[PDB]
């Protein structure tokens, strides 16, 4: 089942500021009161981050590239949004990522799904609205886990794809601010790693909707685009990385 | 930076014995950097030219380390050499030598 | 000293001679705690079986498959693997387990194999050529055999070509073996293709029913995840012993640690990037890998004209890991300590020195 | 610990003598370069108990009794101030025996000026 | 400008940054030795006219 | 080859740092001497034989 929304209002996508947000543990490593130099895909400081609303009429699920990796924010509350879609095409001929949080458990699927145009989950005022894919014919992995999840939540993750390895790493952040990113540094733990083996080039964010037409919660979500870079960061006495620098932003931080 | 004379030399061993140490890590053309890696993962015929590479690498590398630790020897020498003439001829008398 | 030097008189003085290496004793091999075992039971165990026409084909991922037990047990006829060997796939790792479960003859299991020939390869299951797995028989006469027939198990007997490996046919459409058109009734020359195997208890051994499992495994470009369970030899501390953690190994003595690592960090390294701390896959403790004792061999001696005595200094090596005596320069094996302070004579390091007048420090 | 590295490491000479012969020879020397700054003196001259030396103060180079190290409140401070087959060898003397050797040059110069230097 | 001999050449480890850094000491040390023979008067004197 | 023009090159550039840092200790020695001879000679009159 798929449904088109048409009550959409149009408007451009906004941009603002990534501070220092975006620094994950890039290995498993424990070190502690080092200053350690790692050259990996990561998340620029202070870069052009593109900035997606939810609110009511406004609903953005555009079709984004992916390109080497994805750090994906959301200034959530009252829990709208539910999970992703990653793949090349999108459609049954190649073969796609799932990954959705509902109402019990965090599901992973990896099928050739034939995606809808506008793919949702939906929450009546219980869940009881699913309109992601129209079939599922070859699936190759499946893994179920945990749940994973004034704005008063933070999700970061951050999506990469090496060598046949999806790495998937996340943070959860108490904030208080209303409308835009905190402005400080959390370092991203890593959450999951997973056997996909799948090329990706596009992604999809998935909402929900809420009834009581259809109306969407109130919530804000951000997209920036990992680059391959040296970043230097300093651990702590309890292992816990507490500050980064980026080594080609300026020449002081160079 | 009173003490920067002493802390020089501290920094410059203890960087010395870093980089030495952190030569380990590098393979030198050679698939791994790890011996345990190369000779259970190949037959010994091209494991002894990976092993070749580690042993000219890592020699190199020490040899290196030897050469700046005995020229940072003959600074250190030059320095004790004049520090003994300044103990001689500055405590142990009085020196009419200026400056 | 003699060996070293290149000299049969040796004068006083100390001589570093050789190097001390604490040897490695036993081997430590810990990797992760045995959880979620591969569902064995519903393929195996199972209450009842496909025919071999509509063969059950049960794919295995994301889970830990013990072998051993398999292989162990004496309830199976045939466990003949081809491509591989039971002894290894107890360790070695595969991305997915096709487990195909099916019910045919005695005579027939021989036909569940590469290369072979007859109407159950030909016409109902088909091996590939290249095939890696394993072909696991056993007797079910107790249970798929009645006493009036069992006619619930099939088997197609015809087709118009042979089947390609890893297919399944469940059609059931009218078999044309001449040029007449069937029309859908089994008239003349026209027959239906499956049959069914009247099971009954009183049958040979070449004619009772045989349950069969056939495990498929593959290697494919993505990471392969459903691996054999590895074992744990038993943890000793404060030794020096040869520690794989995980697939990181090396040579180290493990002893507690204080450092509280983070719940996702496994392996700890210093500023020289060599690790010095590691956590326990099996026990979620934090150990010290501390390096195993290395140390130079230090022969002191006064000149081979006035006596023969020696005494060994071992370099940074404590007394316990080896007239003995504990130096902050290291371990003095052959020296009498006194209390009354001298010139130097033998210099040994952290303001020690030796002197002969038997060989005093 | 690998022997075939060990035993291909043997086909290219004596250069792991050579460059040990060379660390030692380093080691060696710093011993010895502490021998001729310090050891000038084969008395350990004290300072008397009585402090009279009319008007001229010298706490802060002569050693602390107070202290366990025996410095000098200046030692002290300077002391405070600066902060895989590889083994670091101790230095012969101690630092306490180097402070010994500075007291002992301090006592020298004070009780006797530059004549311990030249004779008794 | 080639990349791929820069690639290899990353193999072989900071034995680029050890270059640099003793040329730098050195390049330093000659101000310094300049400084030493040179700048031993703080006070720029002029002879009378 | 590029391996063999590597190693060529690196060998070359070790020996040039190698002897510039010699060169360099002379050169500190020499103006060590030099210094000294500018504190003693020039702002002082020396008692010190030739
Ligand atoms: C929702 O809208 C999309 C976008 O128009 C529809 O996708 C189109 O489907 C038609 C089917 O006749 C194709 O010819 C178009 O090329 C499709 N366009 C795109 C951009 O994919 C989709 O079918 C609509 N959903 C439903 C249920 O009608
Ligand atoms: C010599 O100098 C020391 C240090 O300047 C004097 O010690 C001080 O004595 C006063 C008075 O008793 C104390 O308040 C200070 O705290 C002391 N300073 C230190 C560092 O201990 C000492 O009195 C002077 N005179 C003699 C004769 O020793
Ligand atoms: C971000 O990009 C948009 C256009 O893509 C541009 O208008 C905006 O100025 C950019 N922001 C910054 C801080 O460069
Ligand atoms: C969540 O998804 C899983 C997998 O599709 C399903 O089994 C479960 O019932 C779903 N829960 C809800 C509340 O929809
Ligand atoms: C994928 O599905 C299609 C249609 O269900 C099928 O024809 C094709 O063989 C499948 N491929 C694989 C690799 O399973
Ligand atoms: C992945 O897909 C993109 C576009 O579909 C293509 O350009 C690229 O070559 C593909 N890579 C692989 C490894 O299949
Ligand atoms: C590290 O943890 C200890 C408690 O174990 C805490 O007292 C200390 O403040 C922590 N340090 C930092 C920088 O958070
Ligand atoms: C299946 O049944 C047999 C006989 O009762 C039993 O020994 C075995 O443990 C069971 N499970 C498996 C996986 O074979
Ligand atoms: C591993 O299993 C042992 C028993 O064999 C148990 O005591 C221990 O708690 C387990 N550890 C984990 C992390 O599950």
């Amino acid at each position: 089942q798929c449904v088109n929304l048409t009550t959409r209002t149009q408007l451009p996508p906004a941009y603002t500021n990534s501070f220092t947000r975006g620094v994950y543990y890039p290995d498993k490593v424990f070190r502690s009161s080092v200053l350690h130099s790692t050259q990996d895909l990561f998340l620029p400081f202070f870069s052009n981050v593109t900035w997606f609303h939810a609110i009511h009429k406004r609903f953005d699920n555009p079709v984004l590239p992916f390109n080497d990796g994805v750090y994906f924010a959301s200034t959530e509350k009252s829990n709208i949004i539910r999970g992703w879609i990653f793949g090349t095409t999108l459609d049954s001929k190649t073969q796609s990522l799932l990954i959705v949080n509902n109402a019990t458990n965090v599901v992973i699927k990896v099928c050739e799904f034939q995606f809808c145009n506008d793919p949702f989950l939906g929450v009546y005022y219980m869940e009881s609205e699913f309109r992601v894919y129209s079939s599922a014919n070859n699936c190759t992995f499946e893994y179920v886990s945990q749940p994973f999840l004034n704005f008063k939540n933070l999700r970061e993750f951050v999506f990469k794809n090496i060598d046949g390895y999806f790495k998937i790493y996340s943070k959860h952040t108490p904030i208080n601010l209303v409308r835009d990113l905190p402005q400080g540094f959390s370092a991203l733990e890593p959450l999951v790693d997973l056997p996909i083996g799948i090329n990706i080039t596009r992604f999809q964010t998935l909402l929900a909707l809420h009834r009581s037409g259809w109306t969407a919660g109130a919530a804000a979500y951000y997209v920036g685009y990992l680059q391959p870079r040296t970043f230097l960061l300093k651990y702590n006495e309890n292992g816990t990385i507490t500050d980064a620098v980026d080594c080609a932003l300026d020449p002081l931080s160079e | 930076s009173a003490l920067g004379k002493l802390q020089d030399v501290v920094n410059q061993n203890a960087q010395a014995l870093n980089t030495l140490v952190k030569q380990l890590s590098s393979n030198f053309g050679a698939i791994s950097s790890v011996l345990n890696d190369i000779l259970s993962r190949l037959d010994p015929p091209e494991a002894e030219v990976q092993i070749d590479r580690l042993i000219t690498g890592r020699l190199q590398s020490l040899q290196t380390y030897v050469t700046q630790q005995l020229i940072r020897a003959a600074e250190i020498r030059a320095s004790a050499n004049l520090a003994a003439t300044k103990m001689s001829e500055c405590v142990l008398g009085q020196s009419k030598r200026v400056d | 000293t003699k060996c070293t030097l290149k000299s049969f008189t040796v004068e006083k003085g100390i001589y570093q001679t050789s190097n001390f290496r604490v040897q490695p004793t036993e081997s430590i091999v810990r990797f992760p705690n045995i959880t979620n075992l591969c569902p064995f039971g519903e393929v195996f165990n199972a209450t009842r079986f496909a025919s071999v026409y509509a063969w059950n084909r049960k794919r295995i991922s994301n889970c830990v498959a013990d072998y051993s037990v398999l292989y162990n047990s004496a309830s199976f006829s045939t466990f003949k693997c081809y491509g591989v060997s039971p002894t290894k796939l107890n360790d070695l790792c595969f991305t997915n387990v096709y487990a195909d479960s099916f019910v045919i003859r005695g005579d027939e299991v021989r036909q569940i194999a590469p290369g072979q020939t007859g109407n159950i390869a030909d016409y109902n299951y088909k091996l590939p050529d290249d095939f890696t797995g394993c072909v696991i028989a056993w007797n079910s006469n107790n249970l798929d055999s009645k006493v009036g027939g069992n006619y619930n198990y099939l088997y197609r007997l015809f087709r118009k070509s042979n089947l390609k490996p890893f297919e399944r046919d469940i059609s059931t459409e009218i078999y044309q073996a001449g040029s007449t058109p069937c029309n859908g009734v089994k008239g003349f020359n026209c027959y239906f293709p499956l049959q069914s195997y009247g099971f009954q208890p009183t049958y040979g051994v070449g004619y009772q029913p045989y349950r069969v499992v056939v495990l498929s495994f593959e290697l494919l470009h993505a990471p392969a995840t459903v691996c054999g369970p590895k074992k744990s030899t038993n943890l000793v501390k404060n030794k020096c012993v040869n520690f794989n953690f995980n697939g990181l190994t090396g040579t180290g003595v493990l002893t507690e640690s204080n450092k509280k690592f983070l719940p996702f960090q496994q392996f700890g390294r210093d500023i020289a990037d060599t690790t010095d701390a590691v956590r326990d896959p099996q026990t979620l403790e934090i150990l010290d890998i501390t390096p195993c004792s290395f140390g130079g061999v230090s022969v002191i001696t006064p000149g081979t004209n006035t006596s023969n005595q020696v005494a060994v200094l071992y370099q940074g090596v404590n007394c316990t890991e080896v007239n003995v005596f504990q130096t902050r320069a290291g371990c003095l094996i052959g020296a009498e300590h006194v209390n009354n302070s001298y010139e130097c004579d033998i210099p040994i390091g952290a303001g020690i020195c030796a002197s002969y007048q038997s060989i005093i420090a | 610990d690998s022997t075939e590295c060990s035993n291909l490491l043997l086909q290219y000479g004596s250069f792991c003598t050579q460059l040990n012969r060379a660390l030692t020879g380093i080691a060696v020397e710093q011993d010895k370069n502490t021998q001729e700054v310090f050891a000038q003196v084969k008395q350990i001259y004290k300072t008397p108990p009585i402090k009279d030396f009319g008007g001229f103060n010298f706490s802060q180079i002569l050693p602390d009794p107070s202290k366990p190290s025996k410095r000098s409140p200046i030692e002290d401070l300077l002391f405070n101030k600066v902060t895989n087959g590889l083994t670091v060898l101790p230095p012969l003397l101690t630092d306490e025996m180097i402070a010994q050797y500075t007291s002992a040059l301090l006592a020298g110069t004070i009780t006797s000026g530059w004549t311990f230097g030249a004779g008794p």
